[PDB]
RNA sequence: AAUUGAAGAGUUUGAUCAUGGCUCAGAUUGAACGCUGGCGGCAGGCCUAACACAUGCAAGUCGAACGGUAACAGGAAGAAGCUUGCUUCUUUGCUGACGAGUGGCGGACGGGUGAGUAAUGUCUGGGAAACUGCCUGAUGGAGGGGGAUAACUACUGGAAACGGUAGCUAAUACCGCAUAACGUCGCAAGACCAAAGAGGGGGACCUUCGGGCCUCUUGCCAUCGGAUGUGCCCAGAUGGGAUUAGCUAGUAGGUGGGGUAACGGCUCACCUAGGCGACGAUCCCUAGCUGGUCUGAGAGGAUGACCAGCCACACUGGAACUGAGACACGGUCCAGACUCCUACGGGAGGCAGCAGUGGGGAAUAUUGCACAAUGGGCGCAAGCCUGAUGCAGCCAUGCCGCGUGUAUGAAGAAGGCCUUCGGGUUGUAAAGUACUUUCAGCGGGGAGGAAGGGAGUAAAGUUAAUACCUUUGCUCAUUGACGUUACCCGCAGAAGAAGCACCGGCUAACUCCGUGCCAGCAGCCGCGGUAAUACGGAGGGUGCAAGCGUUAAUCGGAAUUACUGGGCGUAAAGCGCACGCAGGCGGUUUGUUAAGUCAGAUGUGAAAUCCCCGGGCUCAACCUGGGAACUGCAUCUGAUACUGGCAA
């Protein structure tokens, strides 16, 4: 891997159209409070798999769509 | 450029001799000094301490000669150089050629002095510079040009340069009017009666 | 084709090159690779006038980078070993 | 618009026709080609492969397709032909 | 060594403390105006109408690709001017050369601008699916044919722009044919693709005396690399507004066809019914982004000229063609707006290149010189081209330097000014006296910016070679626009060279006369109705100086949007009260995770700028070496106290 990212899935409701959630904390570059910045993704996964409240791991692709350059890798639980 | 006006006027204003008129007798008087600078001069100025911040350095500045641009320039070069911004300031100022003609007796008043400097009458490490505010560094070796040597003004020059306290931080000859700034002046010569601190205040808010 | 060539950041009539290495379509003083020297031809005779880092220059030419005409001489006028 | 090169505005019609006509024989040859996948004529299909295959990498080196172009489409043409023939 | 640096004042009140706005001292400017104006160095110079443009110039070059001669230069069998060696025309392209034409390479660079663009952008950091002229490594290619055509000749239509017929001809123009692997398609077997010559010198030998032949150079074809350039994808960041809350049908995804140099809803057909959105979509308004620039002790605030990077545009809208590269700044085509020419039928053109013009404005320069340098195009070269550039001209617009004199000069003149008439002041100031001559003037001399290229010659690399070619020496004759250059010497005589604002307090500097709530002043307070230090003049003084004031403008002081760093009982400010979604925050224990946090390593953070230490222009501004710094971003590996996640 050159880097992944990991994420909840939010949607799975669409023929490998998977959209992923990333969440990071971070310093508000001004009143140094730390925040909650989400970051979708639109990610590519095959055979369809994943289902709605799924953690997985993910990886840049080059361009599957215009809106998809990355693919799933793994699965982390289940049932949320 | 140069203050050009009447010169005594000043030091009576400044409270002290500049010692522009310099030449021969001292202790002025046979002038005036003091109780009129003006038409009111005979008042008391009593005065802010703006006023007394402000005439420190208009003093120092009547003295060396130098006009308030070029002055500012030495105080933020002064501030820049670490060290009391204060003695820098009066380092850089006594650093100037044209002081460092006069200090070396060449010449009556610095003003005079000057015009030498100004009329390629004096040469560093060999080499004519003719502007004033060439400043001088430890070792330089100022003499005066063959072409004009023991020319009037020049002797009497060299002449009651000896009646004055007299430097230290630099050695001079007399026949050949040659002569070495062995060191930057410290602190200690010089003064007593110029109060840097002050100017620097003038220069600070 | 890349080139070594002279960029004139001198100033009116005291002219100071910096040698440079750069995409010979650009401009004279514009984008360049890397700097590889410098050249002062009012050097005075007292000290430095001519520094330049050959074992670049080298690298470059062997990567196909054509030289000035001045640069040129300028090497062969450093000599080259002495 | 007067300037030496007004030349070079009549040397790229020149040019542009040349291109044209090549190019255009070139794309009948090929289509002569997916006509006959869409008819059903394997061999045929392959008759038509075989006597573009030139012209194209033909075209492409003389350089009005330059490389690549031509790779896809044999590519392409030879799946579709043995895909049912 | 290298950000080691922070000040307050005036003004509400009779007075006070608080609250709170207004104002002021400071830095900064691509500035304007008013008065004034001496010289030089560096720099800056349409901020407005992305308004419109007369004229010149801003892109060509190669005869060593090609047929070539029309100009002028020579030469030539031979005809001659004849004054028998000096030479004239018919002609002859014979070569030096070269208009026009074909061809090649450049016209995608350099230079202009900030309109559009809140993202095909920019900055930071990354990614995979691509092409890449000239230059460069490697490996082989370079056979043998064919039909054209411009030029030109003849005829011919137009006022012009520029055409119509018919021939006629060369090539590095063009097309077959061969040849075909480490290339392309293909699991394989197989199938399939290319090209151009041109010079320089040369022993036999000899040829149709043109050359073969030898030989080196240069270009030409193919494949894989490099180098550079460019295309593309992701994430974060990069203005404002809810008096905009919903947006979306190629829309989101899939499958296949097509397409591109390349991934891809890029496109299509068909299927799925998705995709975005309060972490602010959509809509509206404004805007090129960066490095950095100004300010501030910092944190910030403001800003994006001049220098460098990226993007974008080239009269307006739209298109593509050529090409390695363009949807082309001095290319093409269509539509439009507008302008020019005309013989009235028809043609032509785009300054946001340089200069210049009209127009707008408070306001922003010469229709200059030169390719000498550096850099770019083409050429083997010599060279040609280059409003890039290097210089010059204009403006105190700014920065920096310098000068306009230096010493001496008293009972201190004259005049002016104040005065209790005693005197004070202007004032060592003037005059007088000695002295100096920078600068400007004048006259002499005289660096550097110059490397290289040209011939010779010498050796070496080659080769049949001592010829050519390339490389490195040697000598010789040379090459500067700036330019009356820098700098140097002499010459004369203080000789040509001082102004502007201010003086009630803040705020440095006081009197008199005039005036009388008038004339007027004023940044704030506030001055003016008979003694005005505040109006106007004068004497004197203070402040700055070839500038000085006024206006405009940013930040500062303003802790007056308070993150650092503030407030809401009575001064501006707690919603009339409650319940509660989202959101923020959350007792206490153990385990786990490693996102927040912390650590280290690596890469990156363009150069210039800033700063520290130096170096070069007589100093300085200016120029330059080298560091330091760019407080950032990402990747990897670690640490687990705190926060976040999971578990109990
Ligand atoms: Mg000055
Ligand atoms: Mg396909
Ligand atoms: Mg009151
Ligand atoms: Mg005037
Ligand atoms: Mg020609
Ligand atoms: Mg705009
Ligand atoms: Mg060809
Ligand atoms: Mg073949
Ligand atoms: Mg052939
Ligand atoms: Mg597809
Ligand atoms: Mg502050
Ligand atoms: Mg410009
Ligand atoms: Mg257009
Ligand atoms: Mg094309
Ligand atoms: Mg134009
Ligand atoms: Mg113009
Ligand atoms: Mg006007
Ligand atoms: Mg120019
Ligand atoms: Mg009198
Ligand atoms: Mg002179
Ligand atoms: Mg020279
Ligand atoms: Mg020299
Ligand atoms: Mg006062
Ligand atoms: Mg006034
Ligand atoms: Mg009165
Ligand atoms: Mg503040
Ligand atoms: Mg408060
Ligand atoms: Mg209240
Ligand atoms: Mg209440
Ligand atoms: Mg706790
Ligand atoms: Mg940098
Ligand atoms: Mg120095
Ligand atoms: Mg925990």
């Amino acid at each position: 891997k050159i880097r992944t990212l990991q994420g909840r899935v939010v949607s799975d409701k669409m023929e490998k159209s998977i959209v992923v959630a990333i969440e990071r904390f971070v310093k508000h570059p001004i009143y140094g409070k730390f925040i909650k910045r989400t970051t979708k993704l639109h990610v590519h996964d095959e055979n369809n798999e994943c289902g709605i409240g799924d953690v997985v791991e993910i990886r840049e692709c080059r361009p599957l769509s215009k809106t998809k350059s990355w693919t799933l890798v793994r699965v982390v639980e289940k049932a949320v | 450029a140069r203050y050009l006006g009447p010169k005594l006027k000043l030091s009576r204003r400044e409270g002290t001799d500049l010692f522009l008129k310099s030449g021969v007798r001292a202790i002025d008087t046979k002038c005036k000094i003091e109780q009129a600078p003006g038409q009111h001069g005979a008042r008391k100025p009593r005065l802010s301490d703006y006023g007394v911040q402000l005439r420190e350095k208009q003093k120092v500045r009547r003295i060396y000669g130098v006009l308030e641009r070029q002055f500012r320039n030495y105080y933020k070069e002064a501030a820049r150089l670490k060290g009391n911004t204060g003695e820098n300031l009066l380092a850089l100022l006594e650093g100037r050629l044209d002081n460092v003609v006069y200090r070396m007796g060449f010449g009556a008043t610095r003003a005079e002095a000057r015009q030498l400097v100004s009329h390629k009458a004096i040469m560093v490490n060999g080499r004519v510079v003719n502007i004033a505010s060439y400043q001088v560094s430890p070792n330089d070796v100022v003499s005066i040009r063959e072409k004009a040597k023991k020319q009037s003004r020049v002797k009497a020059a060299l002449e009651l340069a000896e009646q004055r306290e007299k430097p230290t931080w630099l050695e001079v000859d007399a026949g050949k009017m040659e002569g070495t700034f062995k060191r930057k002046p410290e602190r200690s010569d010089l003064s007593a009666d110029i109060n840097e601190h002050l100017i620097v205040e003038l220069y600070s808010k | 084709m890349v080139t070594i060539r002279l960029a004139r950041h001198g100033a009116k009539k005291r002219p100071f090159y910096q040698v440079v290495v750069a995409d010979s379509r650009n401009a004279r003083n514009g984008r360049f690779i890397e700097r590889v020297g410098f050249f002062n031809p009012i050097a005075s005779e007292k000290e430095e006038g001519t520094r330049l880092d050959l074992d670049r220059i080298a690298h470059w030419v062997g990567q196909g980078a054509t030289i000035s005409d001045r640069v040129a001489a300028l090497i062969k006028e450093v000599n080259k070993a002495a | 618009n007067i300037k030496s090169a007004k030349k070079r505005a009549i040397q790229s019609e020149k040019a542009r026709k040349h291109n044209a006509s090549r190019r255009s024989m070139m794309r009948t040859f090929i289509k002569k080609v997916y006509a006959a996948i869409e008819a059903g004529d394997k061999a045929a299909a392959q008759k038509a492969f075989n006597e573009m295959q030139p012209i194209v990498d033909r075209q492409a080196a003389k350089g009005l397709i330059h490389k690549n172009k031509a790779a896809r489409h044999k590519a392409n043409l030879t799946a579709q032909i043995n895909k049912l023939a």
